[PDB]
């Protein structure tokens, strides 16, 4: 609910990917170096149907 | 040819094949028998070859003919000795 | 609207969610949730406007 | 009866899992010790990472210990110790292996985007999947009762559910968990339950799902690839010299950084070994198993969490991936500061004596021991190595025809490198043609070139035939010739013309080359008179031939001289008559169509030559005297400061809108700037009075300045406006404009102020271009990599459709016609004509044949032409349907390579695009080629039909637009914002405007046609080149939108799995044997689908071309699931691996190759 409307509402599509926004809008333990690599790959490349990938993972 | 070169592609269309058939003259030239149609004059082989192809002889089929003589002389002509070693094996 | 989405109520809540958020893994206490934020903007030692 | 097992060709590479034992393969040995080299020997280790036994030994032929030395014993191991003593390059080769205690997982295809693992088990990534091999949650392994087969259990869980049943659906926990689950997981008998399941009553609410991973199942059982390698239980080993620790300067090795990686895991993995066969405490065990994956998981990958780290850098280490994610240098390679060399010719190069004799070292050496003087080698060596000037002679042998070719930093398009014939110079600067200077876009600011010594045989014939700068006379992107004379030589023939009256003129007449003499030995001037001369024009047509002509011009002195360099042909004199400004170049262009190659080169020398020559002789200068400035300056400025004086006291007073009187005041200074530079042009062109026989006339100036602007020659209207008139408005960094022109000019003095002011113009300007320079190649690159695959292949098809050209108009609404885009085009089919007959069906519209276009009036401007766009080619391009625009004359030869010269020539203007309803600039060219949705786009109507409301704002909504007729209605979703442009009850077509704004691509290739949508494309990217001005092709445009649409989406019912958007190359290619196969019905039909350059270059056959460029860490794993494999048609991925391109002089081979693969 939170974590996916603000993410699919908000990055249509954030035009310059603007990284430094959601990551803060996540909860748990910040700063880590494991949640870094898993939003990088889901923003680009294969748009759309990777938005729909990243729910559901 | 010092220059095109390019008289010498409508002769044999696509440059590329230009090239080819002209290395494979100047690779005959270079190493092995030489013996150049158009006089020398004191240039490379690489340009030796262009030369003689804006002359208008040594083709790709003239060098592939050339080179069915060159087997069947080099081959038919010394069969005596591939001959004997025939019946090595039987 | 700031205080509607704030999860802490009183002063230990809201160290400890700090000292969560600044130091993610130990399980925050009273002295580190406490020292911790005190040695951010109020300590000569860890804090300076020159 | 081959089948042969040695190292021989190979016709294509295969990439896939690996298993344990084939793991075991290469192993040459396992490393067993975390130890590398002695602490005081200095001698590999037993079994440690630099094992002697195991990869290779240190020496060449001697082995560890020394029972043997020579090559006695190259093939028997020693004795003492079973060292293979072979080569030192052996050790570069040899793998080894690891044979961890319990399983562990791959990092790559565990957390990698898509959980391989996880998405193949069907199961959570970092949330699941990590719980349960973390020793955390156990998982089941497939249950008869009460528990599933996949579901996460607690300890409690565990024991509790163990209790109720147990001994009966046993299920461990960890790596060799998931290692059964995968196991156990039945590949077949699932891919037919979910094909099954996964099509039973259900819409377009599960599909996506469905097809997706019965696809991925489907090819993950069809790799070949068993499940089980998912997690490996045999770690290889990279060999020694890939990662060695090399002594440096006085002691400090130099180690990399996966020793430190493999010496850890290699650590926690024998300690792992040992603590299961000692006591064996729950939690340590399995704490020095998830410490066994760190060290595993660090070692084949970093990224990723946190960063393993030590070594003392505060640095990461980088991992076998980190050396493989993300310039090939070679020999017989220099480089040097450029220099002009007017002497030279135009396939000629100056190359520095010291230079070409350590560039040809090799050359020089066997041609020293072939005459004779050098005894051996080492003797020729002894004899270069002493300049003993005899070697300098065999040096002006052998760089005799031995093309070198040149090379400039920016290398924008395929002109960045040309060859030329080495020319010894006593220095120690290369000299180049200062014709050719201009391709390189380069200047003698200090810029300095590089120059490759070609060493093959057909390399040199290679750089002779294709990168001599002789056949690179018309530019690659234009039709227009390239090598024409810039500053010096066309100012030059522009004095050489400029007819002045009187001055020792009058009509003494004679014979061109005599008037020569006349010129040397004084008594007349140059410029004048005009004078009649005797020319004897030649000129051919219908049988060809030549026709001499004879005749009486009148000339001047130096038109009459200069006509001596124009070649045989062309239509002589009126070439001469006009003058030296873009002529300069029409001429040259025209010699070129007209004549041939030899004779447009030698006339471009000769124009050289002259230009250079009589420009010293005239003397051009520029003195302070020389720029003018209008006397009617400061009444301008006066005047313009008086209006905009009333406007100021208007605002005083109220009256006029005080809002926005700085745009009108703006107006004002404007106007007033147009004025000054207006009356300082029409006072320094004309001027004069001269005193013709009865004196009293005006010509045009001589004023050196004026000069250089009327013949190019680097000197525009607003430079000169800026040198005598005044600076205009001027920018503010708050992007607004100064009310306060600078009134100075820089003739005059400035002051302090205006100057601190042009700073900032200065300031933006220098950032601007460091922006747009490395915007342009950034732009390139994708570009390329996206076309550079394509070639010019089965000579030439058929078809006959193709876009029809028409000129590109403006002229609606402000006049602006162009009408020479039509040439070298092949035709579609006799394009019609007033009356009958006239054009044939395939013939290319010649340089002659295209003026004949306007012998049939300007009633004909549409003629129908094919082109790359259509085209029914396969796997390339018709030669016909390209066109021919080369520095060749001829249409492109067959198996050319149209993608990058494509490429490069969009690219190499994008060094002159501004970036900013006309966005405009390289953000424009960028955001057409990418098929970017406008930030509001417009919308058509789908299907003709009746325009009707469809219930005013009942949704949701939002107005609603229902173009209904003939049969089925369609309900469009108008959000209220924007209006509209259509009543209810009317009408539209097949594509009409219903909200008169910015077109979207996708909707236009969707609905309008691909005609349409290209057409749309060529003729938008034209429009922000014309305003730039940079001339350019529709071809190379055309070329990146052919592949721009390659792929589709097929909607009915075939071979092909529906929803699958495949392009339309094997779609075609399977339609074609389809209809004649079995049945049309056992096939669907197609739809083309728009998509940008960036999405287009990311699908790709090959895999290796696509761990090029894109995320290797993700094709590569993802092509390492499916039993993949390329073969191996690419120009990229057939670079890397060093073979000859699958194009230009291979092609044939790659043919001859492609043929021979269908044996088997
Ligand atoms: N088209 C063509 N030209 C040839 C051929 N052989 C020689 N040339 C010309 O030879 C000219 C150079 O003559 P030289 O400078 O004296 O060198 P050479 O000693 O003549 O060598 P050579 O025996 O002829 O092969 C070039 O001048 P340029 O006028 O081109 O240079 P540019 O127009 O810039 O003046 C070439 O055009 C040929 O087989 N075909
Ligand atoms: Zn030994
Ligand atoms: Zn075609």
């Amino acid at each position: 609910q939170s974590q996916l409307k603000l993410l699919v509402t908000r990055g249509k599509e954030q035009g310059y990917l603007t990284y430094a926004e959601v990551n803060d809008h996540l909860p748990e333990d910040i700063v880590d170096s494991d949640q870094i690599e898993d939003i990088i790959q889901m923003i680009n490349d294969m748009g759309i149907q990777v938005m729909e990938e990243a729910p559901d993972a | 040819a010092r220059v095109t070169v390019q008289d010498a592609v409508e002769k044999i269309g696509n440059r590329f094949d230009l090239v080819l058939v002209a290395a494979r003259r100047a690779r005959q030239m270079q190493v092995g028998g030489k013996d150049p149609l158009v006089p020398e004059e004191n240039d490379k082989t690489t340009v030796i070859a262009l030369r003689e192809i804006e002359e208008g002889l040594i083709n790709n089929q003239i060098l592939d003919v050339r080179e069915r003589q060159e087997q069947q002389e080099q081959e038919a002509a010394e069969l005596q000795a591939v001959t004997a070693i025939a019946e090595g094996r039987r | 609207e700031t205080l509607r989405v704030d999860p802490t109520n009183d002063r230990l809540s809201a160290l400890v969610e700090i000292y969560r958020m600044m130091r993610p893994g130990e399980p925050p206490t009273r002295e580190a949730a406490e020292s911790l934020f005190e040695n951010l903007f109020f300590s000569e030692d860890r804090y300076d406007l020159s | 009866l081959k089948a042969q097992t040695k190292t021989e060709e190979f016709d294509a590479i295969k990439i896939a899992l690996a298993s344990p034992d084939m793991i075991r393969s290469w192993s040459f040995g396992e490393v067993k010790k975390p130890e590398t080299i002695n602490y005081r020997t200095f001698k590999p280790e037993r079994d440690g990472l630099f094992c002697a036994r195991i990869f290779g030994p240190v020496k060449d032929y001697e082995c560890l210990c020394g029972k043997y030395k020579r090559l006695k014993h190259r093939g028997v191991i020693c004795e003492k110790c079973g060292v293979e003593v072979t080569q030192t390059k052996v050790r570069r080769e040899r793998m080894g292996h690891i044979e961890l205690a319990s399983p562990t997982a791959h990092i790559w295809f565990l957390k990698s985007l898509p959980s391989r693992i996880g998405l193949l088990l069907d199961m959570p990534l970092r949330d699941i999947e990590r719980v349960l091999y973390f020793e955390s949650y156990v998982v089941i392994e497939g249950g008869m009762t009460n528990l599933e087969r996949q579901q996460i259990l607690t300890e409690e869980q565990y024991l509790d559910a163990l209790e109720e049943f147990g001994d009966e659906f046993d299920a461990k926990m960890g790596a060799e968990a998931i290692q059964a689950l995968l196991k156990s997981m039945d590949l077949e008998q699932e891919c037919e339950q979910l094909r099954e399941e996964l099509n039973e009553t259900n819409s377009e609410t599960k599909r996506k799902k469905l097809t997706k991973r019965i696809k991925l199942l489907e090819a993950f059982v069809q790799s070949g690839n068993k499940p089980e390698w998912m997690i490996l239980t045999v770690l290889p080993v990279l060999p020694p010299d890939l990662r060695p620790l090399v002594p440096l300067d006085g002691g400090r090795f130099a180690t990399s950084d996966l020793n430190d990686l493999y010496r850890r895991v290699i650590n926690r993995n024998n300690r792992l070994k040992r603590l299961l066969d000692l006591a064996a405490p729950d939690i340590i065990v399995r704490n020095e198993k998830r410490m066994l994956q760190e060290a595993v998981d660090a070692l084949l990958d970093n990224g990723r969490r946190g960063r393993a780290i030590t070594g003392s850098n505060k640095r990461p280490l980088k991992s076998l991936a980190d050396m493989i994610k993300g310039g090939k240098r070679v020999d017989y390679s220099g480089r040097s500061v450029i220099t002009v060399g007017p002497y030279l010719r135009l396939h000629q190069c100056g190359l520095p004596k010291k230079m070409a004799l350590e560039l040809f070292k090799p050359f020089i050496y066997g041609k020293l021991e072939l005459r004779g003087l050098a005894t051996t080698i080492k003797a020729a060596k002894k004899m270069v190595e002493r300049e003993e000037a005899v070697v300098w002679d065999i040096l002006d042998e052998v760089i005799r025809e031995h093309p070198v070719l040149l090379n400039r930093a920016p290398t924008l398009h395929r002109l960045g490198i040309q060859a030329f014939e080495p020319v010894l110079i006593e220095g120690k600067a290369i000299q180049l043609h200062p014709l050719v200077c201009a391709a390189y876009n380069a200047d003698f600011d200090g810029d300095q070139m590089a120059v490759h010594v070609p060493l093959t045989l057909e390399a040199q014939l290679e750089a002779r035939a294709l990168m001599m700068s002789t056949n690179n006379i018309l530019s690659p992107a234009n039709g227009e010739p390239i090598i024409v004379p810039s500053q010096d030589v066309v100012l030059g023939l522009y004095y050489m013309t400029r007819d002045c009256v009187n001055a020792k003129g009058e009509g003494m007449v004679l014979t061109g080359p005599k008037e020569a003499e006349r010129l040397y030995r004084s008594g007349l001037a140059s410029l004048h008179a005009r004078v009649k001369v005797r020319i004897t024009e030649y000129e051919k047509d219908a049988n060809g031939e030549l026709v001499a002509k004879t005749s009486l011009k009148d000339t001047t002195v130096g038109r009459a001289i200069l006509w001596m360099i124009v070649p045989k042909g062309l239509p002589y004199s009126i070439v001469n008559q006009a003058l030296g400004k873009k002529a300069i170049s029409k001429m040259l262009n025209t010699c070129y169509r007209i004549l041939g190659l030899k004779p447009t080169v030698i006339f471009a020398d000769q124009i050289m030559y002259t230009g250079f020559a009589y420009a010293a002789r005239s003397g051009a200068s520029v003195g302070i005297d020389d720029m003018v400035i209008p006397e009617k300056k400061h009444e301008i400025i006066s005047e313009a400061e008086a209006e905009v004086a009333e406007i100021q006291e208007q605002f005083q007073s109220g009256l006029v809108t005080a809002g926005e009187r700085y745009n009108k005041v703006i107006d004002i200074w404007a106007a007033a700037n147009d004025r000054v530079s207006k009356a300082m042009m029409d006072n320094l062109q004309t001027e004069t009075v001269i005193n013709r026989d009865g004196q009293e006339e005006k010509q045009v100036s001589f004023n050196s300045i004026y000069m250089m602007a009327d013949s190019g020659a680097r000197g525009s209207a607003a430079q000169i406006r800026q040198l005598a008139g005044m600076r205009g408005l001027m920018a503010k960094p708050d992007g607004s404009i100064i009310e306060t022109p600078i009134t100075a000019n820089f003739r005059e003095g400035l002051n302090v102020l205006q100057y601190f002011i042009s700073t900032h113009g200065a300031r933006k300007g220098l950032a601007d271009t460091a922006l747009k320079t490395a915007n342009s190649g950034y732009l390139t690159r994708r570009l390329v990599d996206v076309a550079q695959d394509l070639v010019v292949t089965e000579d030439d098809c058929g078809t006959h459709e193709g876009i029809m050209m028409t000129p590109v108009i403006e002229g609606g609404d402000v006049k602006e016609p162009l009408r020479d885009r039509v040439l070298g085009r092949v035709t579609a089919e006799d394009v019609l004509k007033p009356g009958t007959a006239d054009i044939l069906v395939p013939r290319n519209t010649l340089l002659h044949e295209q003026w004949c276009d306007l012998l049939e009036e300007n009633s004909v401007d549409a003629v129908k032409v094919r082109s790359v766009v259509s085209c029914d080619t396969d796997f390339g391009v018709c030669a016909h349907c390209y066109g021919r625009d080369l520095a060749r004359g001829h249409i492109i030869n067959k198996g050319e390579a149209i993608g990058v010269i494509a490429a490069q020539s969009i690219g190499e203007p994008g060094t002159q695009l501004t970036m900013r309803d006309i966005t405009g600039g390289l953000p424009r060219v960028a955001d057409l080629f990418e098929a970017r949705r406008p930030k509001e786009p417009a919308i058509l109507a789908e299907i003709s039909g009746i325009v009707s409301f469809g219930k005013e704002t009942k949704g949701k909504r939002r107005l609603v637009i229902t173009p209904v007729d003939g049969s089925d209605p369609y309900e469009e979703m108008i959000p209220k914002w924007r209006q509209l442009n259509v009543f209810e009850g009317e009408r539209v077509e097949r594509g009409d405007v219903i909200s008169d704004g910015p077109e979207a691509p996708h909707d236009i290739l969707r609905l309008r046609g691909v005609h349409a949508v290209t057409r749309y494309i060529v003729n938008e990217v034209q429009d922000v080149y014309r305003l730039q001005g940079v001339k350019i092709n529709d071809k190379h445009i055309e070329v990146i939108v052919r592949q721009m649409l390659r792929k589709a989406t097929i909607v009915n019912a075939g071979s092909s799995d529906f929803l699958e958007g495949e392009q339309v190359e094997y779609s075609r290619v399977k339609i074609a044997n389809r209809e004649l196969e079995a049945n049309g019905k056992v096939g669907a039909t197609y739809s083309r689908d728009l998509l940008g350059i960036t999405k287009a270059s990311l699908a790709t056959e090959s895999f290796i071309s696509a761990a090029s460029f894109q995320e290797t860490t993700r094709v590569l794993t993802e092509a390492a699931v499916a039993g993949k494999r390329d073969e191996l048609r690419g120009l990229k991925e057939n670079v890397i691996v060093g073979r000859l391109i699958p194009a230009g002089t291979g092609y044939a081979y790659h043919q001859d190759r492609m043929r021979r693969r269908a044996a088997g």
